[PDB]
């Protein structure tokens, strides 16, 4: 189907739809295919996936239902006319739409139109109710009764195809269809009048019937075997799971980049137990308060550093003006993007893309110049004392963008020297 | 009046078509809602052709009603004078041979459930008079039929089949039955042994 | 404010009485126990290296979090002439008091501690059937005397002139009898430590050589003792007041030897319920506890009916209701009461209401009340309906020049607490006769 | 502010502080590490009173429950205790003593092996019985002498990782105080920056009650409010599994996830025998292709 | 507003543009 | 006869677990948490309502399954009147899955199911997901209707070729269709279709249903995966995350780029890798190797011990509660067998046991 990542990237007005729901998505687009000119076809090949969940989003219907046994019309009535179950009686019943497409525009207008079709007699007669002739209807839609009888006919006629041989009870019936007995009773005949003319109950019930074979070939559309059926695993081995076990095998290797012996560890373990029966003293260890002071001097050069750094321990207010701050803010997320796809150039691995790499390493280095000046600017219109914050602040992307220039550099030394 | 329009939403419904091309037709439809699980609703004659050897088994067979004594028709000039017959003959009772084959074409429409030793259901029938037919019922089917069901209403009916299927909707220890419904060969051996 | 009013009473000690009372391990671990973590803290780290510390090092330590607790702590800290804060050198050099520093170090390594725990005989008996059971019967016949019904074994004379000197069960003696005050029912809906600390502040109160630091540090090794041994006889004042506590049914003394019961360590700490009643729009009582005292506490603002072994009942009758607030006990304490009575099933579904109710709004068009009101305001109603008025009688003015004089004079009358009532729109005021002199003097000023 | 429950792991080894005092001068440093642990639990009790105090400790072979007595007198401190605390120590050190009888009976026992997995193990199990009965804020302290030389510890590593994970969960807060030649213990760092604990290697067992003073007296009542006083900062890494080196980025086993820092020989697991694609390898492989 | 339609109108000019180019 | 049945019921279960295997389970997970906000469960027969308790409990799983399942990612896929919704796609972050649980708290549940919906996009989601990333949906439904808007069956047959496994967990009693589900979708086996009973019973269920599921030999995966650590640095400074472009005081590096990002265990979002601590991988060696159950000796013989060999407990008469670890050969107290079991990775009986 169109699933492919080509005809993700083909959908254009998919991606119209999409970059028109979002907005920071449209401003990354004309900073980068706008204003810096990135092509498009490399823009929407970071967000496939974003893509494909629009794709889905906007490529799902639902499932069918009967419109008229669940909507009730509650003396005119009042009716809470939606377009979608419109559309769901359209394509319910092709009769309401064929009624449909030559009444608005050529005969009468849609308040009018939806009137008659909600005073019509077709529309209580394929509602959920047996049609009553003391009712006036709608004369217009009263020339649609024989042209649905066609669609019955016809669909009746698609529908007709050979049975499956154990399911069907007309082998039953035919098995001995000579048997000349006794008719069962009137309980076994279908309920007629004293004319014989039926009360139409088998009809509706072939309505429904064909509302449900409807269903049927709804899922039977373009979106032996009897033994399998016909045996019992009742009495049968259970399935078994034939999960694989794991066992380890352990064996960690040391790190790469004096022994008392036991007649020593035995001799001051004969002083230890001397000492610990001999005496324990309360006082003694309260230390002489200078090598308590230096160890003071040591807890308090640890709680210093470490409480100054627990000073500092929605983003943090800033002294930046909004536009400034909005300005490094996007050039950082679009040169963020730029070397994410130097990422994707790089260990790509192709001769294929060398192109790519060189053209994207010249707007990188636009990129970096984009940033020298704009620290530059940051710094005569500010006196620096807040330009060095934006230069601190954006200083981690562009170090890395110096390390991307430094692998292409010496690996095109490799490769080419 | 309405109630099968508003019951419309939950399954489907079959009746038994006078045409048994339709009726086919109709439990190849029931057939695929049972296999999707939408599930149908099924009605037909206890003297009828679905009543005659059509089998529903662990998804079809499931639940199956009967609303009242299924009766022949009592205005049968045959039938009256095949009574007189039959006792007349055999001595054979006219009400209690009536009452007799009642309950053997409803217990040969209420037949059609149980295949194994695996199927399960719950076996519900509507008549205050089904209470004296224990006698006339089979021997397995009074078998699980207690006498405090020999009358009961339809709340606490309803009550019983949800703790049926919390009951079922839970697995079972094979050992339970390994050799005392089920066997294998050797508890086939075992119990020659015992009896020997 | 226990521990608000034991720090009050140490800070109305004066500063060398303090540092006397600083001179003891036992004393200074009962102040230690006494002074909140922060201020606990901070007397520990000191104690250790001897070097005044300057306050800023005090400020850099502690985070602003806590900032206004360690204020409270150094405050106290200060005011307990316990804290040297000196400027010396400029900056705020913090010293602990010395002498505690060093009780608390002898306390700490066990050194010198003078038997200051305890001057030991430890001959010791049996605490749960002598001790326990003379301290409950000694303290049942004080409680029933407190209740108002007659018992033979009558407290002690000094404690006796306690009642009725202080204004804690007023015996009065035209009537002839004990009397409960307003404040004897806040005596009595107190904690037993809170009731303890409350006849030990009226005594000392009241006392006066029997010297002072004798009395503070014999209760505070009577708070650091431990149960059930016998100790020698210490003090000569000490001595008596030992005689006296143990009329007191707190040790149990055989005339050298004392045998100190459960109270001490009730003294130094504490330890559908017990006590959990079931309120009733019905008006009542399904009480889950029973006791003589239970029944006695209850029969003073209840008509009870029958006593089982956890459950007895009755009917709150508006007599009685009304009984009560004759009898000077406060609404708010009757209302108290039956906070302290609650009961877990209404205390849940008041619970799962009121985070119903919150989830709608704070507001919910009526007076706040969260547990059942049909219980509560109905009593409550009438309790509003108890007091309702109020009454001026003796000197009052009208009809003033200007109403700056009036806001003056009236201001001025409410600053020294003498203004009774004032009304604006008819600037008029009432001021008591205690303050007519002042007033009249500073309106000639 | 709660019933704190305390408890202080201890590991006891006659290796340990046998190669710590023959390594310095020390020679009896156990007997000022044992009184300043005294002096530290009764401040501690005496700082609260409805908290509660454990000793454990695992010795060479395995572990005792040392504090409290089992569920199945000498006096070396004086008299002028306070009865709860000197009952406390006396039954310590009798403990300690018959402990000590049992150590010479099996002196030239030695043991490889350490019990120490079992000791937290036990002590855990403990604290879980004291917590589930009557709400209790917990704090454990564990103590080692590290002058010995460690003879493995990635065996000890897994039962650290399940402790961390269900000391994690317990809300509890564990200190490492070390005493060693070495300045770092790494999993015990790891311990202390992943549990909300401070890690601190020490050598001189004088001043050490100061130390517990200023640093190990903090509670779970009042833990979040102030600065950890720990100087580490370490990365939760690891050595290679089967070449023992240390990796930046590098491979797991998808099976069995031993880290590999190469390329594992027989294209095959070192710890599970899992055999790997070798078209997939060979692209891990792969450099970077660039343009000539 | 308005002013994102001609901008995304005329990036569907310009891509028909390099379409037939 | 309190205890005979208490024992026999633990026989009961120790059969059903007699199965102690060390099999290779789901590691690297992918997961998708389909719900459904239709009108069956605005029933009150649930107190305070089905939705509700669906609601808490999906809550609990969330946290449940991010602890003893960090490395793994976890989608959600609302179904609400005639057609699913997205709400949350798979991520190392529970916070965006709580915060949209809570919206669907604050929101009312109405609507009908569409099953074939429901998978068809569960199926978009899972497909661009690596093979050692294992697809897994969990189902709950409160009915016994779905329409659909095609045919279920090459749906069915479309998803096994996509090599799922799914439970399914119904409310009311078994369906057919879901039975063929769990069937198909598990190669014959019928155990991943569950009905509860009551809450306790639903509860369990979902402390089951947190545990990965062992996987088979014919659907081998057997691979590498290049994985490296983050190092964390406490920085001093406020610092612009990879992610989120806002100021942090410290965090991550990462091993490759230096980048540094919020939150763990996620992968990184400039060279593409995925950065976990030790912690992680921690998390199921237990799973790697399991505790086997211990043997409760009985009354008749003499005991080792009368106490406990791990909490310190004496031992009870009529029945015996010494629980022996066959590794160690120690008993144990039934207490501290089940606590062991339940959270302990360790015997300390066999810490004592020397090897
Ligand atoms: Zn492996
Ligand atoms: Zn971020
Ligand atoms: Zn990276
Ligand atoms: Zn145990
Ligand atoms: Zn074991």
């Amino acid at each position: 189907d169109s699933l492919s990542k080509e005809k993700l990237l083909t959908n254009l007005k998919l991606q119209q739809s999409l970059l028109k729901g979002n907005k920071v998505l449209m401003k990354v687009f004309q900073e980068t295919v706008i204003n810096a000119g990135l092509p498009p076809s490399e823009f929407w090949s970071t967000r496939i996936p974003l893509l494909r969940a629009f794709a889905l989003s906007t490529s799902q219907k639902v499932g069918p239902y009967n419109v008229l046994s669940t909507i009730k019309p509650v003396n005119k009535v009042n009716v809470n006319l939606s377009r979608e179950k419109i559309l769901n009686i359209f394509e319910n019943y092709p009769i309401v739409k064929k009624a449909y497409t030559d009444n608005v525009p050529k005969n009468f207008k849609e308040p009018e139109f939806w009137a008659r079709f909600f005073s019509s007699k077709l529309f209580r007669k394929l509602r959920g109710e047996k049609i009553m002739q003391n009712d006036r209807g709608d004369v217009i839609i009263d020339r649609y009764l024989t042209l649905d009888q066609e669609f019955d006919r016809k669909d009746d006629d698609m529908l007709l195809h050979p049975v499956k041989k154990i399911i069907d009870l007309d082998g039953n019936i035919q098995d001995d269809p000579v048997v000349r007995g006794n008719r069962p009773d009137f309980t076994m005949q279908p309920g007629v009048d004293i004319n014989g003319n039926s009360d139409g109950t088998v009809d509706i019930l072939k309505g429904m019937n064909r509302l449900s074979e409807k269903m049927i070939m709804a899922l039977k559309n373009e979106y032996n075997d009897e033994r399998n059926e016909l045996k019992i695993d009742d009495l049968n081995e259970s399935y078994k799971t034939n999960y694989a076990i794991i066992h380890l095998k352990r064996n960690a290797h040391e790190k790469t980049t004096l022994k008392v012996s036991n007649q020593q560890m035995l001799q001051q373990l004969s002083l230890v137990m001397d000492n610990l029966i001999n005496k324990l003293d309360l006082n003694q260890v309260v230390p002489n308060n200078e090598v308590s002071n230096k160890i003071n001097k040591r807890v308090i050069t640890a709680i210093k550093i470490n409480a100054k750094q627990a000073k500092h321990n929605l983003e943090v207010k800033s002294t930046l003006p909004i536009d400034l701050l909005e300005s490094c803010r996007m050039l950082h997320t679009t040169c963020c993007e730029f070397l994410k796809h130097f990422y994707i150039h790089f260990q790509s691995g192709e001769q294929k893309q060398a192109s790519t790499v060189k053209k994207l390493y010249n707007h990188l280095k636009d990129c970096i110049e984009k940033l020298n000046e704009l620290f530059q600017d940051v710094l005569n219109g500010d006196g620096e004392s807040m330009s060095n914050t934006c230069t601190a602040y954006l200083k981690p992307v562009l170090n890395s963008i110096t390390l991307a220039t430094h692998k292409y550099d010496e690996y095109f030394n490799e490769y080419n020297n | 009046m309405g109630i099968l329009d508003e019951v419309w939403k939950h399954k489907l419904i079959l009746v038994e078509t006078p045409d048994a091309q339709e009726t086919s037709l109709a439990l190849e439809t029931y057939r695929k809602a049972c296999s999707n699980g939408r599930g149908a609703i099924l009605l037909s004659v206890a003297r009828g052709k679905v009543s005659e050897g059509i089998d529903f088994d662990h998804q079809y067979g499931r639940t199956v009603l009967m609303i009242g004594i299924p009766f022949q028709y009592t205005e049968s000039r045959i039938l009256k004078a095949r009574l007189e017959f039959m006792r007349e003959n055999y001595r054979i009772r006219e009400n209690d041979f009536l009452s007799f084959d009642a309950m053997r074409h409803a217990a040969q429409c209420l037949g059609r459930v149980l295949r194994g030793k695996d199927d399960y259901g719950v076996m519900v029938l509507a008549d205050r008079r089904f209470s004296r037919k224990r006698s006339q019922l089979p021997k397995w089917i009074a078998q699980g039929l207690s006498d405090a069901d020999l009358n009961l209403s339809t709340d606490m009916a309803i009550s019983n089949t949800k703790q049926f299927l919390r009951t079922m909707a839970q697995p079972t220890d094979p050992k339970d039955q390994e050799g005392v419904s089920v066997w294998s060969y050797e508890d086939l051996i075992k119990h020659q042994n015992s009896r020997k | 404010s226990l521990k608000h009013s034991v720090t009050q009473y140490l800070e109305e000690i004066p500063q060398q009485v303090q540092n006397r009372l600083y001179t003891s391990p036992a004393t200074c671990l009962a102040i230690y126990r006494i002074l909140p973590p922060l201020a606990k803290f901070f007397i520990m780290a000191m104690v250790f290296n001897e070097n005044e510390v300057p306050l800023l090092d005090l400020d850099k330590w502690v985070n602003s979090n806590g900032k206004l607790q360690f204020q409270n702590a150094i405050k106290s800290m200060k005011s307990l002439h316990l804290l040297i804060p000196n400027k010396s050198s400029g900056t705020l050099m913090i010293n602990l008091n010395p002498t505690f520093k060093i009780s608390l170090r002898n306390a700490l390594t066990g050194g010198e501690v003078q038997n200051s725990f305890g001057v030991v005989v430890e001959e010791n008996v049996v605490s749960l059937d002598l001790l326990d059971e003379y301290s409950a019967n000694k303290w049942e016949t004080i409680l029933h005397f407190m209740v108002g019904t007659p018992l033979a074994k009558i407290p002690s004379e000094k404690v006796l002139n306690l009642l009725k000197h202080s204004k804690l069960m007023e015996e009065v003696n035209s009537t002839g009898e004990f009397k409960i005050t307003n404040e004897g029912f806040q005596f009595l809906l107190q904690e037993i430590n809170s009731q303890l600390w409350t006849l030990l502040l009226q005594y000392l109160k009241m006392i006066e050589t029997m010297d002072l630091v004798d009395v503070l540090h014999f209760i505070f090794m009577l708070g650091a003792l431990e149960v059930g041994k016998a100790y020698k006889i210490l003090s000569e004042t000490q001595r008596i007041m030992l005689q006296d506590m143990r009329d007191y049914g707190l040790v149990f003394q055989k005339h050298s030897i004392f045998y100190p019961t459960k109270l001490a360590l009730m003294l130094t700490s504490d330890t559908i319920p017990d006590g959990s009643l079931i309120v009733e729009t019905n008006f009542k009582i399904y009480s889950y506890s029973n006791s003589p005292l239970q029944i006695a506490v209850l029969s003073l603002f209840v008509h009870l009916k029958a006593r089982f072994v956890n459950m007895v009942l009755g009917q709150i009758t508006r007599e009685s209701i009304r009984r009560a607030l004759t009898n000077g006990i406060t609404a708010d304490q009757i209302i108290a009461y039956l906070e302290t009575h609650a009961h877990p099933q209404m205390r849940r579904l008041a619970e799962e209401k009121l985070e119903k109710k919150l989830e709608l709004d704070p507001n919910c068009k009526e007076p706040l009340q969260v547990l059942p009101p049909t219980v509560v305001d109905q009593i409550r109603l009438w309790q509003l309906e108890l007091d309702r008025v109020i009454t001026y009688e003796g000197s009052l003015y009208s009809d003033f020049e200007t109403s700056q004089e009036y806001n003056l004079l009236s201001k001025y009358a409410q600053d020294i607490g003498v203004l009774l009532w004032k009304d604006d729109k008819k600037k008029k005021f009432f001021i008591s006769k205690e303050g007519n002199s002042q007033v009249l003097d500073f309106a000639k000023r | 502010e709660s019933p704190s429950l305390l408890t202080v792991i201890i590991e006891i080894a006659p290796k340990l502080w046998t190669t710590f005092d023959e390594e310095g001068n020390e020679k009896g440093s156990i007997i000022k590490v044992l009184e300043a642990l005294i002096v530290f639990l009764n401040a501690h009790l005496a700082f609260n009173s409805a908290n509660k105090v454990a000793v454990i400790a695992a010795y060479s072979q395995g572990i005792k429950y040392l504090y409290p007595e089992s569920t199945s007198d000498l006096k070396i401190i004086n008299s002028d205790m306070y009865r709860r605390f000197r009952n406390v120590d006396e039954t310590l050190v009798e403990e300690i003593y018959k402990l000590f009888e049992l150590e010479k009976k099996q002196i030239e026992q030695n043991s490889q092996r350490s019990t120490l997995a079992g000791a937290m193990s036990a002590g855990l199990t403990y604290v879980n019985r004291i917590s589930k009965e009557s709400s209790l804020k917990s704090r454990l302290l564990v103590l080692t002498c590290g002058s010995g030389s460690s003879k493995d510890e990635i065996f000890q590593y897994i039962p650290i990782m399940n402790c961390i994970f269900s000391a994690t969960k317990m809300k509890c807060p564990i200190d490492v105080v070390k005493i060693g030649g070495s300045k770092e213990s790494t999993f015990l760092q790891q311990t202390t920056d992943a549990t909300n604990g401070v890690y601190l290697h020490v050598e001189s067992t004088e001043g050490l009650i100061q130390y517990l003073a200023t640093a190990m007296f903090i509670d779970p009542s009042l833990r979040p409010i102030i600065v950890k006083p720990n100087h580490g900062s370490v990365d939760f890494r690891t050595s290679c599994y089967l070449t023992g080196r240390v990796v930046a980025v590098g491979f797991i086993c998808s099976v069995c996830l031993c880290v590999l820092s190469i390329i594992p020989p027989g294209n095959k697991c070192p710890a599970c025998d899992s055999q790997f694609d070798e078209h997939v390898i060979a692209k891990l492989k792969r450099k970077p292709v660039v343009p000539r | 507003e308005e002013r994102e339609n001609e901008k995304t109108l005329n990036d569907y000019y310009a891509a028909l543009a390099k379409k037939q180019a | 006869a309190s205890l005979v049945a208490s024992i026999v019921e633990a026989r009961k279960k120790r059969t059903a677990k007699k199965n102690i295997t060390p099999y290779q389970r789901g590691i690297i997970r992918s997961l998708i948490l389909t719900l459904d906000c239709s009108e069956a469960m605005l029933e009150k027969d649930l107190r305070p309502n089905r939705h509700a308790m669906i609601i808490q409990y999906a809550i609990d799983f969330v946290h449940e399954f991010f602890d003893q399942n960090p490395i793994s990612q976890m989608g959600i896929i609302i179904m609400r009147n005639g057609l699913a919704q997205l709400v949350s796609q798979v991520s190392g972050n529970p916070q965006d899955h709580i915060d949209a649980l809570k919206s669907i708290r604050k929101q009312e549940p109405k609507g009908n199911p569409s099953l074939q919906n429901a998978l068809e996009m569960a199926r978009g989601l899972l497909l661009p997901v690596p093979a050692h990333c294992t697809r897994e949906v969990l189902i709950v439904f409160g009915s016994l209707s779905t329409t659909d808007p095609g045919d279920i069956h090459q749906t069915i047959d479309s998803l096994v070729s996509e090599k799922i496994r799914v439970k399914v967990l119904g409310l009311s009693a078994q369906v057919a269709i879901c039975k063929e589900l769990c069937k198909a979708t598990n190669y014959g086996d019928e155990s991943f279709y569950k009905i509860l009973l009551d809450e306790t019973h639903l509860k369990e269920l979902f402390n089951e249903a947190v545990t990965p599921l062992p996987v088979n030999k014919i659907n081998k995966g057997f691979t590498l995966v290049k994985m490296g650590f983050p190092t964390r640095i406490f920085e001093d400074t406020p610092t612009f995350c990879s992610c989120h472009s806002k100021l942090v005081y410290g965090g991550y590096f990462c091993p490759n780029c230096h980048s540094k990002v919020c939150s763990l265990p996620t992968v990184c979002p400039c060279c593409d890798l995925m950065l976990i601590l030790s912690t992680h991988l921690a998390r199921s060696y237990h799973h790697l190797m399991p505790l086997k159950t211990f043997a409760e000796v009985p009354t008749t013989e003499k005991f080792r011990s009368e106490d406990c060999f791990s909490c310190q407990s004496r031992f009870p008469i009529l029945t015996s509660s010494r629980y022996r670890c066959e590794d160690c050969k120690q008993e144990f107290c039934v207490d501290c067998d089940v606590f062991i079991h339940e959270i302990l990775h360790n015997c300390p009986g066999c810490e004592s046991k020397p090897v």
